[PDB]
RNA sequence: AGAACCUUACCUGGUCUUGACAUCCACGGAAGUUUUCAGAGAUGAGAAUGUGCCUUCGGGAACCGUGAGACAGGUGCUGCAU
RNA sequence: GGCCGGGAACUCAAAGGAGACUGCCAGUGAUAAACUGGAGGAAGGUGGGGAUGACGUCAAGUCAUCAUGGCCCUUACGACCAGGGCUACACACGUGCUACAAUGGCGCAUACAAAGAGAAGCGACCUCGCGAGAGCAAGCGGACCUCAUAAAGUGCGUCGUAGUCCGGAUUGGAGUCUGCAACUCGACUCCAUGAAGUCGGAAUCGCUAGUAAUCGUGGAUCAGAAUGCCACGGUGAAUACGU
RNA sequence: UCGCCCCUGAA
């Protein structure tokens, strides 16, 4: 249906189509699915008159989609608001990892081109 | 380099080892450096015969 | 299969040295024992190193070693009053490992 | 330079035709030295030949190759008189390999699902030369068969033709080719 | 390693023979180690932190004849270019040059 | 923090800290060379001067930085892009 | 050794070797090769003095290869000494004088009896 | 004792225990079928025809005990070990082994890793100008 | 041949000066043991406890601290001194 | 069930031998060496792989492994400690690794390894944990026991050529372990987020067979960090007229 | 045949 989140692709198993209605990824898929007795060999160009109901059901027994989306950054930007080290080097665009600056980064800062030393 | 010594074997079932001993498991490092130490004293400490070579066996 | 009851870890690097030392003693394990066990090779228990050859730079090459550790057994069979004889007292070391217990 | 023959391989045969002809047309289609996963795309294949039109099993490979395979092929070397590349007339040993080779490389401009898909149906067009692996044929032998300047290098080679009894015009070459 | 590194190292394993005993069940299983008893206390705090360099964290091994932690054999107590040297006489015995 | 086994270090060099200033309160920014520090909420409120090996620093700690080593949330080298510094930092 | 303190009394470099492979040719020895580093005469060059006498195959695999080193430490810099004698030629020091052991020549290998 | 003919099996790491025992039945590996030892595989099916070349089961049944090494290297052990066990017969059975190959160890078996080399004979890329 | 601190030579700060590490000389104390405070520790000052090996019973021997020099230490510089 | 007795035959181990030398057959080749086929044999024609890397040249590198002539520092340039920096960074280059997919991905079930490692250790069993792992504990310094469940592969279920069921970067939160303590500067896991990339120009490099290719495994260093190095096996080619 | 130059010094 419309559910709690967007609606619904076809063609597709009921696992797969669900990593693609986001803030639900590969394993919180079939474990709404495993849950309500839902079946993930079929479609929801399959789906019946059953799966439906608890599709709606079950969906909003989590924090998904925009609601997540929102909480999620909001402590990327806490973390901005006290100075930290992993704060500031997000607006600079750079890892708060081991990860090199040097040569790699180049996910952080985009594509590589020649510019500044 | 120019020269890479070869007497890796030379010394090996050729010719005899100058220091046979064996040692177990955790016995491996003291063996080795106990050994060693020894002769540096000993070999500096004669000098009024001629040295063919000291060897030891354990 | 057949079990020992007496067994003996004779344990040396070299092959020149530890079947020098085996056949000095597995001579008198003869009479030694109500039966003879003669000498199980066993499979090597094997080291091997290789160390960079030069104090600066350089991967191309490095010093290749091995360092085969033989475990030779001795070995007899059926304790009697003259297992303590070929055991310790017609085995000793001299850089060759002698196991002085029936292990 | 190159000291004696070359090597030979022995290979097995197949369990489905006991040849090493068509065992080498499993190697063709080994990817990551995998004979495992190569032998199941083959008899797959097979089948799709064996329906969509007529032939054997020996003519559903063999046939459709058989004009895939041209007699000539042009090589390299710099050296020509006229800085020329030489057509060389290809040993029937090399014939297999060249129109073999191409199919599968015919199976990597189709993307018509699987991959024993594509090479069948591109082998069923192969064998009337309406394909697109038999069109690769017509660039090598076109080429070959429309322009010729032989494997004489022309300078040097006039030299010792000259030497020999008096000539300009192609014979064998008595002096060097160096 | 220069003799003044090496001297450095000698010094923190004398404190491991001062700081290991019931000091050292007491730094490893007692009061860490996945939890502790029902420790995770003031107790604990100060008795593991002072002795900052009993610590074999605090040790890196090195040869005691010639030093440097790096191109170390700890199994057999040797160091880089001391291994080839020796070896080649049979000053280490069995050892030998790849021949398999 | 970036990973804690199970949880935070209390810290020796912060304990003597946490002692005296429930009987003084802060009397200069706390000196503390250690960056191991984690503090309690009892502990917050407090501009603890965590060293970088450059100077001890003040941090006006805060809640979220209960369970929280302070190195995190003070400057842990010097560093310039190409560019000065009152709308930017590269510190 | 011997030459090495020879030239720690400031007395023979280049010579040194010479008398002292008369000497070992004399009696003793089938080929030596001396190596001795040029330092002589407050000259400040890297140099090779390489002399040999009778021959040493460095490659022979039945010979008892000899190789020590000394080193002065000379107020010329340091002496690098290498001797190398070649003292056997056919027979070795450890690939003869030796015993192995099994081919013990028994077609009876001994097992433990009863049935239970 | 045997009761057996046996011929030795030794091929890449594999080596086998492979026994003749008289008259016609069915060739027996490690108490199941040829088939069932080395399964369903495609590779199988391919390696079951050098056996068939020589000749198996007609008026033999076996009892085989490869252990070790590969699934190829294990039946190419099995291919050597029959062999072995057929050339002692007659050797105009030998001559017609050795021509075809399958009573000739093949010594081509997994060459070490040496330092300086990125494989057993592959090396490190230049592109350094 | 794995750089969390150490590693580590580098920096910033704390701190020592025949010395952290050596021998010898002179003095005391056998080395240590468990604990306290301050400090970031380095340390600095304690509180109790230990008296092995020899002795002429002081003294030494290992060993520790301090003093004094001769020295010590230096991955400090020259691979165009070796 | 090699699980127990029995049997040492067999494989296996690994010490010692047998063997290959153009030795033998024919031709070719000065009747010489040798070359080409042949036979016997497991193997022919330096059998294959190691060790083997000369005398030298490059005043090549390395006073920083170590040694050492001269030089310099002497309440220090020495020495010790806490913190920080080595993993900065707007970039460039070198060497790797991972993808761009159905010869594949994911789910099910299933096939067989080798060689090493181990009482600052690995840890079966049983219990719990989604997991990483933790608790309980036998065994093991060992062809004992454990790491170890080999993985590609294979038989089935699916998906259908989509930037996706491909791919996996990034970050956040929640956890784990090893440590005195994991903040810059540890690794692992969990869930979420889900990247660029649809297969790479000019150019340039490796490789003639168990090699290439590809798939795992182990080892050292290591309290604790492998896409590295080093080593081990599995599956396993194409092509070579010719210089 | 495919043009094609240029390179401080004592060991």
């Amino acid at each position: 249906a419309r559910i709690a989140g967007i609606n619904i692709p076809d063609h597709k198993h009921a696992v797969i189509a669900l990593t693609s209605i986001y803030g639900v990824g590969k394993t919180r898929s079939k474990a709404i699915l495993a849950a309500a007795g839902i079946a993930e060999d079929v479609k929801i160009s399959e789906l019946s008159e059953g799966q439906i109901d608890t599709l709606r059901d079950e969906v909003a027994k989590f924090v998904v989609e925009g609601d997540l989306r929102r909480e999620i950054s909001m402590s990327i930007k806490r973390l901005m608001d006290l100075g930290c080290y992993r704060g500031l080097r997000h607006r600079r665009g750079l890892p708060v990892r081991g990860q090199r600056t040097k040569t790699n980064a180049r996910t952080r800062k985009g594509p590589r081109k020649p510019i500044k030393k | 380099g120019q020269k890479v010594h070869p007497n890796g074997i030379r010394l090996g079932i050729v010719k005899p080892w100058n220091s046979t001993w064996f040692a177990n498991t955790k016995e491996f490092a003291d063996n080795l450096d106990s050994d060693f130490k020894v002769r540096q004293y000993l070999t500096k400490e004669l000098a009024k015969a001629s040295v063919s070579r000291i060897v030891i066996e354990r | 299969m057949q079990n020992q009851r007496i067994r003996i870890r004779l344990k040396a690097f070299d092959h020149r040295l530890i079947d020098q030392a085996t056949a000095e003693i597995v001579e008198t394990a003869k009479r030694t024992g109500a039966q003879v066990r003669g000498p199980i090779p066993l499979p090597t228990r094997k080291e091997r190193f290789t160390v960079l050859i030069s104090p600066h730079v350089n991967k191309d090459a490095r010093d290749q070693y091995e360092i085969r550790t033989h475990l030779r057994l001795v070995d007899i069979v059926e304790p009697t009053e003259k297992t303590v004889d070929a055991l310790m007292r017609l085995d000793l070391a001299a850089g060759v490992d002698v196991q002085i217990s029936l292990g | 330079p190159r000291r004696r023959v070359i090597g030979q391989r022995k290979i097995l045969p197949d369990p489905k035709f006991g040849s090493e002809l068509l065992a080498k047309f499993v190697n063709i289609l080994m990817v990551d030295g995998k004979k495992s996963t190569a032998e199941s795309i083959v008899y797959s294949a097979l089948e799709t030949l064996a329906q969509r039109s007529g032939k054997s099993e020996l003519e559903a490979f063999e046939v459709a190759l058989e004009n895939v395979r041209p007699t000539v092929e042009v090589k390299s070397r710099r050296v020509g008189g006229s800085t020329y590349q030489v057509p060389v007339e290809v040993r029937p040993v090399r014939r297999n390999a060249l129109a073999m080779r191409w199919i599968v490389e015919a199976a990597r401009k189709r993307g018509d699902k699987s991959m024993a898909l594509r090479l069948a149906n591109e082998l069923s067009d192969a064998a009337e030369n309406k394909g697109t692996a038999v069109k690769k044929r017509e660039d090598v032998h076109r080429m070959a068969e429309a322009n010729k300047a032989f494997a004489h290098y022309r300078w040097l080679s006039l030299r010792s033709f000259s030497h020999q009894a008096g000539a300009s015009s192609k014979q064998p070459a008595l002096g060097y080719l160096n | 390693a220069k003799q003044s590194m090496k001297a450095r190292e000698v010094k923190r394993v004398a404190l491991a023979d001062k700081y290991f005993a019931k000091r050292a069940e007491l730094k490893a299983i007692i009061s860490d180690v996945n939890a502790s008893d029902e420790d995770r206390w003031n107790a604990v705090l100060k008795l593991q932190t002072l002795p900052r360099d009993s610590s074999p964290s605090r040790q890196r091994n090195r040869c005691r004849q010639t030093g440097r932690p790096h191109g170390f054999l700890r199994k057999f107590g040797l160091s880089r270019i001391k291994v080839r040297e020796a070896a080649m006489r049979g000053e280490i015995p069995g050892l030998k040059k790849a021949s398999w | 923090p970036r990973s804690l086994k199970k949880g935070p270090f209390i810290d020796l060099h912060l304990l003597k800290k946490v002692e005296k200033a429930v009987e003084s309160g802060d009397k200069k920014p706390l000196r503390t060379w250690s960056r191991r520090s984690t503090i309690f909420p009892n502990m917050i409120g407090l501009t603890i001067a965590v060293h970088n090996g450059r100077q001890h620093v003040p941090v006006f700690v805060t809640d979220e930085m209960v369970g929280h080593k302070l190195g995190e949330f003070a400057p842990t080298r010097t560093y310039r892009g190409h560019a000065a510094d009152k709308k930017a930092k590269k510190k | 050794d011997s030459i090495t303190s020879q030239l720690e009394r400031r007395v023979m470099f280049r010579r040194a070797m010479k008398r002292a492979v008369q000497n070992a040719m004399r009696l003793g020895a089938k080929g030596i090769k001396v190596e001795v580093s040029g330092r002589l005469g407050g000259a400040e060059i890297a140099r090779t003095e390489w002399y040999r006498e009778g021959r040493v195959p460095l490659h022979t695999l039945r010979a008892d290869i000899d190789y020590n080193t000394s080193e002065a430490h000379t107020t010329y810099g340091v002496i690098g000494v290498k001797v190398w004698i070649f003292k056997g030629e056919i027979l070795g020091g450890m690939a003869a004088v030796e015993q192995p052991e099994k081919p013990a020549a028994q077609p009876k290998k001994q097992q433990r009896k009863g049935r239970k | 004792a045997e009761n057996q003919y046996y011929g030795t099996g030794r091929r890449k790491s594999s080596a086998a225990r492979v026994f003749i025992k008289p008259g016609n039945g069915k060739i027996v590996i490690n108490q199941r079928s040829l088939e069932q030892y080395f399964g369903r595989e495609t590779a199988r099916m391919v390696v079951r025809q050098p056996l068939e070349l020589v000749d198996m089961v007609e008026k033999l049944d076996l009892y085989i005990t490869v252990k070790g090494g590969g699934i190829s290297g294990q039946a190419g052990a099995i291919r050597h070990g029959i062999t072995r066990a057929l050339m002692e017969y007659d050797e105009s059975l030998r001559s017609e082994l050795r021509k075809a190959g399958f009573v000739t160890r093949d010594a081509r078996q997994v060459e070490r890793k040496k330092v300086g080399l990125r494989k057993a004979r592959r090396r490190p890329q230049f592109s350094k100008r």
